[PDB]
């Protein structure tokens, strides 16, 4: 029936593409069908963006020994220049930096007309001669495919000349119908031309958290966490990334994945091609904090690291335990939504559990059926015409490299105890009895939803934030964090909680009609 | 901060860097919103879309809203008509804009789009109800920056609704530029306070710089009313502020109803504002009157009064080339020197106006780039330093990296609260400029001096 | 810096150090010069004159006209009725102000000096040209503070030239407190907003802060008029704002007059803002118009806007005690903390009205005192420090040695320029205190920053 | 004439009393004789200030490790707090500094009732045990006299308890007529109760400066040079003085008088004590500066001290003279006012002569006849009613420490050769022909002055400065050095002439006139 009211003013061709999209979760219907990564309709005011943000802007950016060019004109490069907040530095207090920079070609005219091509290497010798990377990338934009340049050979050309390997993707604008198609173009390119190439020697307890890219310092909170406990993190996929990491990502014996949808491509590939397993993780939320560590130490097994393990817990735990009591207090009963990307939608659920607040609605905005649905369903997934034209890279087993991480009875034993190796059980499951959950959810069905629900607070993004505010209700942003962080691991829920709390008892809200009404 | 970049001079053909522009499309998108009841709406890949709509919301902290017509391969193939059609219906039917106004992106324009074309097959098939308006541009954005869209879509304001009827309105139109709501309050202030009657398009005061009611309005009050931008080709005269903003429109309005335009400075520091004055007084006949004087006669004061901390200051300016011609004049009325002069759009009038006007103060050795960028000014302030810093929000890693005073100017601004409601423009403007580069200046000094040498009144 | 100052506290009896106020008389002088064609007298020593004349100069950066009658021993010890009829014949021959606005010092009024009867000699013996005054007051610094001098010239003022001539004018009086002339503007702004008809008094706008037009102007254009002054007696109410500075004034005019007043806080932030608008419609029937509404909500949308910077903040505040009073409401209504709360001014009042607001925010262990002093608070904040510190200008030396993001605020404030012409009160100055309160906590936070929490967005 | 013009509109009384205020020099009369320090014209609208102010605004405030205390309403002490900018730091980076304070006792009505000794006795003992300074200093206040608060007997009593002097002053605003009561009330007390009180030996080549107070810098930078050249600056009374180096006062054979009005005093009993010669010196210009440096080293004559002189004045103006030649180049032929306190109306006429600035006309506010005429005229000065009270006070040689310093032919030979050994001219005698002095100038005064001669510059104070600039002329002020310093020494030149060449050059008071005018 909020389906219904939802759908209701929809013209009747919108209405019966969107049904699909919303799903209202019954114990009937417990696993029940969402219809996600199809293309936008045009004109119902979407928040989504381009698989050129989906590739250089989320996966490939936070990279910071890497030059990143873009090849097109300057809006591409210029809305990347420090809106989303990777955080890096110099790798050991020394290492290149370009966290504070964005290179293009700003393509001209004459560009879209003669081709780039020149333009293209010029700019990648100029970068070279200026600052001596790792590595440099090139991302294409809406107009390069179709003017006719050819960045896979003008890199290679140029590389050749160079010394440095450089890395073209064909991210175009327009290509899949969201992000997505970004994360999936750069897992490939990434998997084929940089894992593995690295010459280091494993280590202990090595470890790779993939999808995870250090927004307002994430990572280096887990990080420092995973430490205590006493394992070595090999390598994050991308936040605070160096090159050379990136290269050596197979030196280690289990992957997480926090972020599902932008790196599972490269979570299954690995275990393919080097024999390496993985775990979804979540180090967001005490309760997916604990529950992935308990995970990790299994996979491991491991009657010190398992015992250092619950350790770390405790002090951990001990040191904040006084803060979720108030958040809790301050928070029982309140209401909620969520629209984020295509994770954090999730991930967040826990957290906000153990402060009692209800979520009532979620969505997200690129997710693919198997984050909705869990990985279960990959088989029924049909790919469709507007993302039939992403490639899709065939890996194999690494002679001379591969390994068998964890002997094939073993894993199934862990399989056994709910231990999620190569798996993950997508959103809806996590989620109470008589929500609802909306893909692409546009501004008409989010008003709504405000109408209707009247929720306490909508955790959505900056383009959102404010429309819910004007509303009287309070919206903290999950991508950008509201300029804060860490809101992952212990501290994180400290900070989260302190920032929502706030943002809910700001007095303000109360004064906003003025005594002469 | 900022390592990577060296003191040392490569020049750059190919690689730009920290770029003083954005595209096109962002523009049009401001000034669409700058007429009431309006939705803008991008043709072309919504990654655009999405990216524009959260600069405005970044700047203003406030929605900021359009429609995009969701290219997918399919388009990049079959060209976006099905698009356009679709969301023209969708939109008018959830989100029911008076006013649909139209621009491109990078996609649709190498593409060849004919939005003419979709457009009058939308009117034949039905689809625009009765009361309803479709209204485009083109702002491909591998021409030009942000400006030229802005500019763009004033053009396309003029094509579509601009109507000479015969009639006299007796107003005056003046299309402000690409300059914030708070400025177009403020040059709004001075038309009513000496007392002209006029149109000012596109306005988005009262739209990115509202009130928090508790209900959300999709479109806000504000905004300059469809039947007032008709009513535009009746008038007596346009003001054209800022030639690269504004210009465009208002040629297009002379050939379209036969309103002559006169041409002015975006009315920044002492001459530029005098010269505004005394356009709108020459033009009506009408006096300066005493308020407006008195305005004049408080900027002198303060310039006189704050003369010391100003007088062969070294400044560093970039930005939009309309804002940053008046203000470098301005520096030079404040005794200051324009030493750096950066615009990332490109155009030959920019060079020329700065030059003259160091030329006229007999300075010599200044730098003006035209589409420089950032990395630009950074080299520059290593090999020799300054004493203030004007830009957007991006200069604040130079300003940190190099402890260099800074005056947050222009667009975007996307990282403090309530500059939105101040102007720039005006005495009023002017005012604050100087008290905020003062009030800089005096930071740093009496954070940096000696104790001995802290001092109780300056 | 202030390295003599210690953290651990000894309550002090006796010893005042770095005071919260200053002396009556420059308050009467203030009050004075918020007169036409006043010319303000200190009947003293002229160095009480000369001081007092130099803080409102090195505050507004304008000139500030009084004379003095000099005294020497010799009438120290037998009065100083000589003194001050020589002066007047040299004022009024020299200098010609239509009034002489007499004030007194520690020295007449510990000598019992009688005015009133110097001044019937003066009259009785034609000292006083025909059509020009003399008013006074009487201003012994040993009580209270400037505020109270201010309070004491408005009544002085009410006693001399306010008559009920039966002729009712149908307006409302407004006495403005001890806030500056962009306040006194901005309160006018908001009467005529509202379309309702006014005498306010004093009134420093156009003589505080004026223009330069290149000819110097003893008399300013500014200043309440003189018949105006008297038409005082025939409105139909008082609002009295700010109860230290304005409650006596208007408790008189109500006695001599028969015009009733109602009290009302200084208008600074939502509440003491909502009050005064409220009052002025409730007591005309009027509507409050858009653009008022407007405001208040582009105030409110402002204080969501920034609030995740503003929540939990630890405020000190020290000044001037009905401009404090509503400030630490604005500080409470932005979700902050008003922490060490200090007023030189004696007197209740400030006690209750603090500790009141605190108790209702459920706020506890906040410091607040009557007669602190500057020394009193940065002890506190040596034992616990703070998130921000307003007050005038002799703060800043707690900001630079405590590292405390500062704003300037009330009287006097020294050391910067332009600062005169922007409000504090009304929901316009409520929206520029939001906007340089998180301006300078932000500034706070990017220069100290790693590089790695270095952010483009706030 | 000029008088003439100045005098018309005051009422006949008045004229008749500012008439010989007001002189112009002619060759028929070369100088003229003027009437100064008399009673301010009640009304007149004086600059002038109190005897408060002279004592302890002035000579005692500078004191920096001694705790000076305002014994009266809050106002004379919140007016002392930092406006004269003395500039003080700690002595040997570690000395007390009370520079950023004033202290009061905060007169109340119960004060002026039942007297205020008790609440001044306390405030000493107050600060002293937070403070535990050199010394505590007690300022009277206008009512403190008239009310009969005891002070000296206070003091005295507390001086005894705590250990420390205590230094009272009975500087009542309302006594002499102007600042001038305060400087002579000072010098009495320091003269007999601190100089000579020392235990330190002296040295070689000692001089002091009297009558400086470090305003901006201009003590430090003249010491900077005296250094250099090989002297030893025993004491500075007293800019950025310790209590004990004041109490050292006597260890030195040469006194400098820079202000001569505010220290001349200590400077005649200082020799008559102590026989400590002394000459008047200028600091400011650079023809001040040089000529007071060849005057030290003739009265000391030692000829590696006349060596280093001429060396060290050497470097320094050739260090500058490229700034001096663009002061002259951009000020040739302007024509300038001054009119400040006692001395800086003549200590910085050199340096505009040297710029090429024409001094059209000078004033005092508060300095006697012998200031404006020179020492000569001394035995002429009738000390009127409104004076006599100033306490004058006797010293005498002292039967042990006295001594003669220079020999008193090599006293006479000097004097000969231009010294000025216990003298000064005057301001009269270095200013032009045809010029016009004007004493106690006023409001009136000031712009007739401004309307009939039209100066391209007047030089004067914080009250004035803006009164002249609202007529479109430029107002430097010579008391603030407008928030700069050093003024004083060779640096100060080039300080003074930038921040000149700056003001006149400022584009906007070009501006002034709307074009619609
Ligand atoms: S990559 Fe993805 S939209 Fe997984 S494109 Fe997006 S820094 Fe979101 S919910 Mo912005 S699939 Fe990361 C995301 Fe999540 S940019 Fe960040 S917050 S966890
Ligand atoms: S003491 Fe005097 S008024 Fe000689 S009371 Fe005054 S710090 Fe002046 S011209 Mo202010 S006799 Fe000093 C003076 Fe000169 S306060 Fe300073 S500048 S050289
Ligand atoms: S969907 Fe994505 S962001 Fe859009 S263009 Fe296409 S790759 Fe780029 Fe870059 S310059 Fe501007 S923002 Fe575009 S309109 Fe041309
Ligand atoms: S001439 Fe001088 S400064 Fe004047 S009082 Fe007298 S000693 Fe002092 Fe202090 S408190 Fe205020 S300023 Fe006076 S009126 Fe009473
Ligand atoms: O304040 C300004 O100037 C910019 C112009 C467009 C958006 N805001
Ligand atoms: O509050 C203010 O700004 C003014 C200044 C003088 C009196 N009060
Ligand atoms: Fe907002
Ligand atoms: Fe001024
Ligand atoms: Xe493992
Ligand atoms: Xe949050
Ligand atoms: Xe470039
Ligand atoms: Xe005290
Ligand atoms: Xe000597
Ligand atoms: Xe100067």
């Amino acid at each position: 029936n909020l389906k219904d009211e939802i759908l209701e003013k929809y013209i009747p061709k919108t209405k019966k593409t969107r049904s699909g999209h919303i799903v209202i979760k019954t114990e009937e219907t417990p696993n029940p069908e969402i219809v996600a990564n199809t293309r936008t309709v045009p004109g119902i005011i979407t928040a989504r963006g381009c698989a050129y943000a989906g590739c250089k802007g989320v996966v490939m950016g936070p990279i910071k020994d890497m030059v990143h060019i873009t090849h097109g004109p300057i809006g591409c490069s210029f809305y990347t220049w420090g809106g989303r907040r990777f955080k890096s530095k110099p790798e050991n207090g020394t290492g290149l930096n370009f966290n504070e920079y964005v290179f293009s070609t700003d393509m001209q005219e004459s560009d879209i007309v003669f081709g780039g091509v020149n333009k293209l290497k010029d700019a990648i010798h100029e970068a070279y001669e200026m600052f001596h990377p790792a590595a440099i990338g090139v991302y294409a934009t809406c107009p390069v495919g179709l003017i006719g340049d050819d960045i896979l050979a003008v890199a290679a050309t140029a590389s050749k000349e160079i010394g440095i390997p450089v890395h073209a993707f064909s991210c175009e604008g327009y290509k899949g119908v969201s992000q997505s198609a970004g994360h999936h173009i750069a897992n490939n390119t990434v998997m084929t031309d940089i894992i593995g190439k690295g010459n280091k020697e494993q280590k202990k307890y090595s470890i790779n958290v993939l999808g995870e890219y250090n927004i307002g310092g994430d990572a280096w909170e887990m990080d420092r966490v995973l430490e205590k406990i006493g394992y070595h993190v090999n390598a994050t996929l991308t936040g605070d990334a160096t090159y050379e990491k990136v290269q050596n990502a197979d030196k280690a014996d289990l992957n997480l994945v926090q972020c599902h949808r932008s790196i599972n491509y490269i979570a299954e590939m690995m275990e393919t091609k080097y024999g390496i397993p993985w775990i979804k993780c979540n180090f967001i939320g005490v309760d997916g904090i604990v529950e992935t560590l308990r995970d990790m130490a299994k996979c491991f097994d491991d009657p010190e690291l398992t015992k250092r393990t619950e350790e770390v817990i405790a002090e951990e735990i001990a040191a904040i335990q006084d803060d979720l009591d108030y958040f809790k207090e301050k928070l029982q009963g309140k209401t909620a939504c969520l629209y984020v990307g295509g994770s954090r939608s999730h991930t967040y659920m826990n957290m906000l559990k153990s402060f009692g607040v209800d979520s009532l609605v979620a969505g997200f905005e690129f997710a693919h059926r198997d984050d909705y649905e869990g990985r279960e369903v990959i088989p029924t997934i049909k790919i469709d015409a507007d993302s039939k034209n992403i490639p899709e890279i065939t890996v194999t087993p690494d002679e001379q490299k591969y390994r068998v991480v964890i002997p094939e009875d073993k894993v199934e034993e862990l399989k056994k105890a709910g231990v999620p190796l190569s798996s993950y059980g997508g959103m809806m499951k996590e989620m109470h009895d008589g929500t609802i959950l909306i893909d692409d959810m546009n501004h008409h069905d989010m008003e709504v939803v405000l109408e209707k629900l009247k929720p306490d607070m909508f955790f959505a993004g900056i383009k959102e934030k404010f429309v819910i505010q004007k509303g009287g209700v309070l919206s903290k942003q999950l991508h950008s964090y509201d300029y804060n962080g860490p809101y992952a691991g212990f501290r994180g829920v400290v900070n989260f909680g302190h920032e929502l709390v706030n943002g809910i008892y700001t007095p303000a809200w109360k004064m906003i009609t003025p005594p002469w009404k | 901060m900022l390592d990577a970049t060296p003191k040392e001079i490569v020049e750059r053909k190919a690689l730009r860097i920290n770029p003083a522009k954005t595209c096109q499309p962002v523009g049009a998108m401001y000034a669409a919103l700058g007429i009431h009841n309006c939705l803008p709406h991008s043709h072309g890949s919504q990654g655009c879309c999405s990216y524009h709509r959260t600069v405005l919301s970044r700047h203003f902290k406030e929605p900021a809203m359009a429609s995009t017509s969701s290219f997918t391969e399919g388009a990049s193939v079959f060209g976006g008509g099905s698009n356009i059609k679709t969301a023209v219906k969708n939109i008018f039917s959830l989100y029911n804009p008076d006013i649909i106004a139209v621009h491109t992106t990078c996609l649709s324009e190498t593409l060849g789009d004919d939005l003419p074309t979709y457009i009058s097959q939308m009117e034949d098939a039905g689809s625009i109800p009765e009361g309803k308006l479709v209204i485009h541009t083109n702002t491909p954005s591998y021409v030009g920056s942000h400006v030229t869209g802005f500019a763009n879509m004033v053009q396309g304001i003029v094509n579509y609704l601009s109507e000479n009827t015969g009639a006299k309105n007796g107003k005056i139109n003046v299309i402000p530029g690409f300059v914030g709501p708070a400025d177009m309050r403020e040059i709004k202030r001075l038309f009513e306070a000496m007392d002209i009657p006029y149109i000012m398009f596109p306005d988005t005061s009262g739209v990115l710089d509202g009130p928090t009611t508790g209900e959300y309005k999709m479109y806000p009050e504000g905004g300059t009313k469809i039947e007032d931008l008709k009513d535009t080709g009746n008038s007596d005269l346009t003001l054209s502020l800022g030639s690269y903003a504004s210009d465009l429109g208002a040629k297009t309005l002379e050939k379209k109803c036969k309103v002559p335009f006169k041409t002015l400075r975006t009315p920044i520091g002492v001459s530029a504002t005098d010269e505004f004055i005394m356009a709108l007084s020459e033009a009506t006949g009408k006096e300066v009157p005493a308020s407006i004087e008195e305005e004049r006669g408080q900027l002198i004061d303060l310039m006189i009064d704050a003369q010391q901390y100003l007088q062969g200051k070294k400044v560093a300016l970039l930005g939009d080339p309309d804002e940053i011609i008046a203000l470098s004049k301005f520096i030079i009325e404040l005794g200051a020197i324009p030493k750096y002069v950066v615009t990332g759009t490109p155009g030959m009038k920019f060079q020329k106006e700065i030059d003259a006007m160091l030329a006229e103060a007999g300075i010599e050795g200044s730098k003006v780039k035209v589409e420089g960028d950032f990395f630009d000014v950074h080299q520059w302030i290593k090999n020799e330093g300054v004493d203030l810093l004007i830009s957007n929000t991006y200069g604040k890693f130079i300003a940190r990296e190099e402890n260099i005073p800074f005056v947050r100017f222009g667009f975007p601004i996307m990282d403090r609260y309530g500059h939105y409601y101040n102007p720039k423009v005006g005495y009023k403007g002017a005012i604050r400029l100087v008290e905020e580069i003062t009030n800089v200046i005096l930071d740093k000094i009496e954070r940096e001096c000696t104790e001995e040498d802290f001092e109780v009144v300056r």
